């Protein structure tokens, strides 16, 4: 609901956002849009040109088109919505495989935790080097890097799924 | 139908199956989008979508009643 | 004069007086995963903390606590430390005229405010996780620490520990006691010096390091040689010559000695 994403380790920001389905479903639905965008436009211009269509001899039954013009500003405002929509779901496509790339990599932090335990077992000769500072130093960037793109990942889909 | 409207009635009722061909050719791929993973953040803007999805496909379906019918004269 | 407690205890001080986070070196974190479990969490630890006395009133914080819990946040200058002996433990000494020492356990994290007058008055503090043994008797040598750290990266993928050491600028009055460092009742620390000037976290490219084992207590020192490279020597833990060589580091630093 109100996540803090500074209060779990990278791991299981890691698990939840690289192992899923993928972005190939919101591209569907980009493309989806767009397409039903066109319709939209397309048949607003075949509706205004509805007169036409009716025989020289109007002497009569002109209301009848007159009706259903009023339906080709709805026809438009429709085609802007589906275009705008189209254009959420390509952006959160987005937010999604560059915060994918950001988020440091299991096997990344599995080989961290595996390091860690064999620099404690000996450093002596390599001690001004400080690889347990270093190491563990390694870590907690992994921990706000993962804890930072999370926190973009919302307000980037969060400003993206905002509307009207 | 009366004898001069005979084309407008073929020219607006080719048009509103032109809609529902289009609506219906992504009403379930709009409607039930997947996350791309299980973050809350994929799950909540997923779910926004599904949720914007099918409002737009209920005002728009009935939108396309309405204009098939504006005709009673 | 301290004051001990835990860090759901710890995070809570740092919240409700505004210091901010701590140094990652303590690893205090956040408790809650969720703002919804926030309004419990806030009477938890206040209600925990008026048990221990430090935040007596209904939200007054200590203003001792208050202090020393801003200066390890917002120091202006600081030592990592970090502990190891077998067990882990890790803190940091901050400075902000007074200084205030900050070290966390397994689960509980202390605070302690300490003096400065002398730079000699650290020893203590820098030799509080180690097993407090006497300074070791052996010849000096120094070795380039570019390559000392390759040395560790074999003894470590299971190379013969003796033939290694067999084979460097090595003596032979010294071998016991680096011998006697690859053992088990060992323990040491790393040293690390840093200070945020009008800049960022900046912190040494190398660090202090005393070790002590059965033979005694070891001072590794660095120091840059005449082609750029660190060069660190090997010489007894002396008090006197501990607090020669965290200066020695700590001058590599924009803003100098402590002294």
């Amino acid at each position: 609901a109100a996540p803090i994403w500074m209060a779990s380790p990278p791991e299981v920001h890691s698990a939840l956002l690289s192992n899923g389905p993928g972005p190939g479903s919101l591209v569907a639905a980009a493309t989806a849009w767009s397409q039903l965008s066109a319709e939209y436009a397309s048949t607003a211009a075949e509706l205004s040109g509805l007169l036409g269509a009716v025989p020289g001899w109007a002497w009569s039954a002109e209301w009848y088109v007159a009706a259903h013009l009023p339906y080709v500003a709805w026809l438009t405002q429709a085609s802007a919505d589906a275009a705008g929509a189209a254009a959420q779901h390509e952006a959160a496509a987005a937010a999604y495989t560059t915060a994918l790339a950001a988020m440091p990599t299991l096997a990344e932090l599995a080989a961290n935790h595996v390091i860690h335990t064999v620099l404690v077992a000996t450093n002596f000769f390599g001690i001004n080097t400080i690889p347990i500072t270093l190491n563990e130093a390694d870590y907690v960037r992994m921990w706000l890097q993962a804890a930072a793109v999370m926190g973009l990942y919302q307000a980037a889909s969060g400003a993206a799924l905002a509307s009207a | 139908v009366p004898e001069g409207l005979a084309a407008a009635s073929a020219a607006v009722e080719a048009l509103t199956a032109r809609l529902a061909a289009a609506h219906a050719s992504a009403a379930p791929v709009i409607t039930a989008v997947v996350p791309p993973a299980a973050d809350p953040v994929s799950l909540q803007t997923a779910a926004g979508f599904s949720a914007q999805g099918v409002e737009h496909a209920v005002v728009t379906a009935e939108g396309v009643e309405e204009l098939g019918r504006a005709g009673v004269g | 004069n301290a004051v001990e407690l835990t860090v759901e205890n710890a995070w809570f001080i740092a919240e409700m007086v505004g210091a901010g986070t701590f140094p990652w070196v303590l690893a205090i974190t956040t408790p809650y995963s969720d703002e919804a479990q926030r309004s419990a969490f806030f009477a938890r630890q206040r209600d925990e903390l008026t048990q221990l006395g430090l935040l007596s009133s209904d939200g007054v914080v200590n203003p001792a606590v208050a202090e020393w819990i801003k200066v390890v946040c917002f120091p202006e200058r600081w030592l990592d430390l970090r502990y190891v002996g077998p067990d882990l433990l890790r803190g940091i000494v901050a400075q902000s005229f007074n200084t205030v020492v900050a070290l966390r356990n397994a689960q509980l994290v202390t605070f302690t405010a300490m003096d400065i007058d002398d730079p000699r008055a650290l020893v203590p503090v820098l030799g509080v996780g180690l097993s407090a043994r006497p300074p070791a008797r052996f010849e000096e040598f120094s070795m380039p620490m570019r390559v000392g750290a390759r040395a560790d990266e074999r003894l470590r993928s299971g190379e013969s520990l003796d033939e290694v050491l067999d084979y460097l600028g090595i003596p032979v009055s010294a071998r016991p006691v680096v011998q006697a460092v690859f053992s088990g009742p060992r323990s040491y620390v790393e040293i690390v010096a840093g200070c945020n000037r009008d800049g960022e976290h900046t912190t040494t490219d190398v660090g202090l390091s005393i070790v002590d084992t059965t033979a005694g207590r070891v001072l590794v020192s660095p120091s840059r040689a005449f082609d750029g490279e660190w060069v660190s020597t090997f010489s007894a833990g002396t008090p006197f010559a501990t607090a020669v060589a965290i200066d020695q580091l700590i001058a590599n630093l924009p803003d100098g000695q402590w002294f």
